[PDB]
RNA sequence: GGCGCGGCGCCCCUGUACGGCGAGGGCGCGUUCGCCCGGGGGGCGCGCCGCGGGCGCG
RNA sequence: CAACGAGGAUCCCACUGUCCCGAGCCGCGCCUCCGCGAGCCUCCAGCCUCGGGAACGGGCGAGGGCCGGCCAGCGGGGCAAG
RNA sequence: ACAGGACUCCGGGGUCAGCAGCCUCUAGCGCGGGAGCGAACGCGGCUCAGGGAAGUCGGCAAGCCGGCUCCGUAACCUCGG
């Protein structure tokens, strides 16, 4: 089906889930759940949150193409 | 003096009294009207509420702002194992309404039907239909007893029961219900059709069709004893009221010197008999078909049961039906489904592109157990 | 001839985030800084209920003390183009913005500015063609 | 006589009750669960059970306890000390 | 309505356990870091099984 | 008239369940049970509509309703009590 | 007969500006009784999207602020603030 990738983590989002946010520099952000949206607003660094795509990439556990 | 500003009353007086329902289950009080000449068909079925999901569908409307676009809609899932027809009843239209002629039962009656006749089954002495089975053994008695319904009745119904050993429920006794035979050419053709269904199973795909509308009848969620703010929706009083602000302040004028039945009072909320009408059918399938919930838009094989299982219901084993929207009751209430008495006229067709099978226990993100395994592949 | 009211077509209902008394930001370059919302058009009310508006609705405003002197002391029509209350579209998308904003525009649909800053919603761009043409981003 | 071994989940038995009386209510639930298990009407507990149930105050009682019921004469319960409860079930002997 | 108790699987929630071993501003000491480790803990939803589950009153 | 005030007023910023419009949760009462166990008040009684009447009746004239016995709540009436 | 009233003496440790608040060694241990359930409604508390006094006679009630160090401080004045 048509899918999106969470902008905070790297997960896939299925039709009818999560919510979007329109930033004022004219950039859109797509969130998987409310947990992911609270992490972004508080300015918690994605690489320090160990379950994200960004963390596992920085830890060698995720292969970067 | 006159009430200074204008404002309607709160709540609908046509759903009074707000008492607990005393009927056992939802009871179908009306049937769709018979049309002399129409093809014969059944009008009702009985299922159990399994769960909710949402779907993607392509809208084909005309003049609508969604004319050639995609919409996401909520659907409800109802579990419908086949019912067994066990008896035939006829009625006559008389100057006192509907009066019955006789009820003709089948020769051989199953355990789920026999348990509904007893309070405790293990302990009881079993003397239901003990004489009837002996007499009715030879099939001649049925033919003679059907020789009356052909001669005196205007309306024919079949008696049918569910099979609760094909569900995740706890009960072992069936739910018994009359189903009216509409259509046909005359009365005598509707009794040849009812006899050809005796002791046989009936599937829900042979009553309802896709895109038609139905009515759902059930008993609502219960909340027990509840005050006026929640029971009736009246305004909450200001903060510095001495003895509490969850009340109606004035419950009547001095005259008349009684409390009127139109005033909001506290009491039982929920567990009511209700009817929600005009529900469109989305899909009729079976859970044994492993391709039941797969559009082309996905390539894996998906079926009706979600990852994790239907929360607070259990597993679905056979046939099911899918209606748009919502219906009364919690999970596992029996729901009666009939044809729509006065259906909505401008409803578009049904064209499904995607169905959600992700987990409803929590916030599941995997359509199938197989691809969750590929995700955590170590 | 020449009638041409404001608002092209029909709209589905969405969540209204702004009731009477709210103060929102000015998104065009007319000169105003904040707009005080005092009424909503097409509003039949009910007892005790505040009037409320969402993106795409036409509202009546007054220009606050930080805005230009000529624009002040008058009841001015405007359209809301961004809101913070999250709303659901028909295709199942939930979306919200970072701030609350509007533009000054007469019921014939002609703007009082030359620009709009930041993104605007699709709700406001479909009803008001002039907004769709001078906007730089539509979400 | 016969000797049982059984675990009782204690966090589940204080569900729905005020936490200010969790340990007293756990004591009253061990007796009710033992009496059914051993088919008796008189449950003498050992103070080893009392010390374990109360070991974290009146509110936060331990999640699980492992018992040992000796069917005598009544039933006599003492506390059995284990490191973990991974796949432990009912053990009846005698 | 022969209950339930207690397990094992699935699925979810939190966010990577104690420990062992090898980076750390500095002066054997050392906050913290990396690896074993989407780990450990938990469950009131779903699926299947050790102890058990049909008195007395009218 | 500077300083001062649990003194009377109007406005603004900030703040908020005051409000739009309400929702969920905690403890203790209430509620059910074992033990204990009172006050106030009482012509007689205790379902309504109209008429007449000390001009607004539970009883009187005429009509309409209604086995009997109880609980959790409630504040229209008893021109309720003090 | 009783959450009221009823003078004085002796006064450890930790945190801290401290005889404040919060935890504690020594010493002392009642308070017209218990169990079950987890309705309305009350009494004492907690949290609430978007808006922010539109509520009300009236910002009543609640909330915001707050320790220490450094920076920076107007009108007016009886020259002390
Ligand atoms: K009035
Ligand atoms: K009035
Ligand atoms: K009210
Ligand atoms: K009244
Ligand atoms: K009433
Ligand atoms: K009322
Ligand atoms: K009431
Ligand atoms: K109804
Ligand atoms: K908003
Ligand atoms: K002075
Ligand atoms: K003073
Ligand atoms: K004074
Ligand atoms: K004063
Ligand atoms: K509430
Ligand atoms: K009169
Ligand atoms: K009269
Ligand atoms: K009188
Ligand atoms: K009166
Ligand atoms: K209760
Ligand atoms: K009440
Ligand atoms: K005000
Ligand atoms: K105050
Ligand atoms: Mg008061
Ligand atoms: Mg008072
Ligand atoms: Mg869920
Ligand atoms: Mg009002
Ligand atoms: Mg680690
Ligand atoms: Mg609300
Ligand atoms: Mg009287
Ligand atoms: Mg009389
Ligand atoms: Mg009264
Ligand atoms: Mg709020
Ligand atoms: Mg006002
Ligand atoms: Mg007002």
């Amino acid at each position: 089906v048509t899918t999106n990738q969470c902008s905070y983590s790297g997960r896939k989002i299925l039709p009818g889930y999560g919510k979007r946010m329109s930033r004022h520099d004219k950039v859109l952000l797509i969130f998987l759940n409310r947990k992911a949206s609270v992490h972004y607003l508080n300015k918690w660094n994605p690489r320090k949150i160990r379950w994200t795509l960004a963390s596992r990439r920085a830890r060698g556990k995720e292969v970067i193409v | 003096s006159h009430r200074k500003f204008s404002c309607c009353r709160k709540g609908n007086l046509g759903y009074l009294p707000r008492k607990r329902c005393t009927r056992g289950r939802g009871r179908c009080k009306t049937f769709p009207p018979d049309v002399q000449g129409a093809p014969i068909h059944l009008t009702a079925f009985l299922g159990y509420k399994a769960g909710c999901t949402h779907v993607m569908r392509f809208i084909d409307h005309r003049g609508s702002n969604l004319h050639n676009r995609q919409a996401i809609d909520q659907a409800t899932i109802i579990d419908a194992p086949p019912m067994i027809c066990t008896a035939i009843i006829g009625y006559a239209k008389t100057p006192k309404g509907l009066r019955a002629v006789t009820t003709v039962w089948a020769a051989h009656i199953a355990e789920p039907a026999m348990r509904r006749f007893y309070r405790n089954y293990f302990h009881a002495e079993k003397t239901a239909f003990s004489t009837y089975m002996k007499k009715a053994a030879d099939g001649t008695y049925i033919k003679e007893q059907l020789g009356r319904l052909k001669q005196h009745a205007d309306v024919i119904r079949i008696v049918a029961h569910t099979q609760p050993a094909l569900t995740p429920l706890k009960q072992k006794k069936a739910d018994i219900m009359e189903i009216q035979v509409n259509g046909g050419a005359n009365v005598a053709e509707k009794v040849d059709y009812a006899y050809a269904l005796m002791e046989k199973p009936i599937s829900i795909k042979d009553v309802f069709s896709v895109g038609a509308q139905i009515d759902t009848i059930s008993i609502t969620r219960g909340r027990g004893f509840e005050g006026v703010v929640t029971r009736w929706g009246v305004t909450r009083l200001p903060r510095k009221t001495r003895r509490g602000n969850r009340k109606v302040a004035c419950i009547g004028a001095w005259h008349p010197a009684n409390v009127q039945y139109t005033v909001a009072r506290a009491g039982q909320m929920g567990y009511f008999h209700r009817t929600d009408t005009n529900k469109q059918v989305f899909m009729i399938d079976t859970a044994e078909n492993p391709r039941c919930c797969t559009t082309e838009f996905d390539l894996t094989d998906k079926s009706i049961n979600p990852v994790g299982g239907f929360v607070n219901y259990g597993r679905v084993q056979g046939d099911f039906i899918m209606i748009k929207g919502t219906c009364p009751g919690p999970k596992r209430r029996p729901v009666v489904m009939r044809n729509a008495l006065l259906p909505h006229r401008n409803c578009p067709p049904v064209q499904l592109q995607w169905i959600s099978t992700a987990s409803k226990f929590g916030h599941g993100i995997f359509e199938t157990v197989e691809e969750r395994r590929q995700f955590y592949a170590k | 001839k020449r009638g041409r009211s404001g608002g092209i077509g029909n709209k589905f209902r969405i969540s209204c985030g702004l009731p009477v008394g709210a103060v929102i930001n000015c998104a065009d370059n007319s000169g105003a800084k904040s707009l005080n919302m005092i009424a909503v058009k097409n509003w039949k009310g009910h007892l005790n209920r505040f009037p409320k508006a969402s993106v795409g609705d036409m509202v009546l405003i007054t220009v606050g003390r930080d805005g230009k002197p000529e624009l002040r002391r008058k009841v001015t029509p405007a359209v809301v183009v961004r809101q913070r209350k999250v709303w659901r579209r028909k295709d199942g998308v939930w979306i919200y913005f970072q701030d609350n904003a509007g533009v000054i525009i007469n019921p014939k649909g002609e703007l009082k500015g030359s620009s709009i800053t930041g993104p605007v919603a699709k709700e406001a761009a479909d009803r008001w063609p002039k907004i769709s043409t001078t906007a730089e981003c539509v979400h | 006589g016969i000797v049982y071994e059984h675990t009782i989940r204690l966090n589940k038995a204080v569900r729905g009750k005020p936490s200010k009386k969790a340990a007293p209510i756990a004591i009253r639930a061990i007796r009710a669960q033992v009496e059914k298990l051993a088919k008796v009407e008189d449950v003498r507990l050992d103070p080893s059970v009392n010390v374990f149930v109360w070991s974290r105050g009146i509110r936060h009682v331990p999640r699980r306890i492992r018992l040992e019921v000796r069917l005598e004469g009544f039933a006599y319960v003492i506390n059995k000390d284990v490191e973990n409860f991974k796949h432990l079930t009912t053990e009846k002997k005698g």
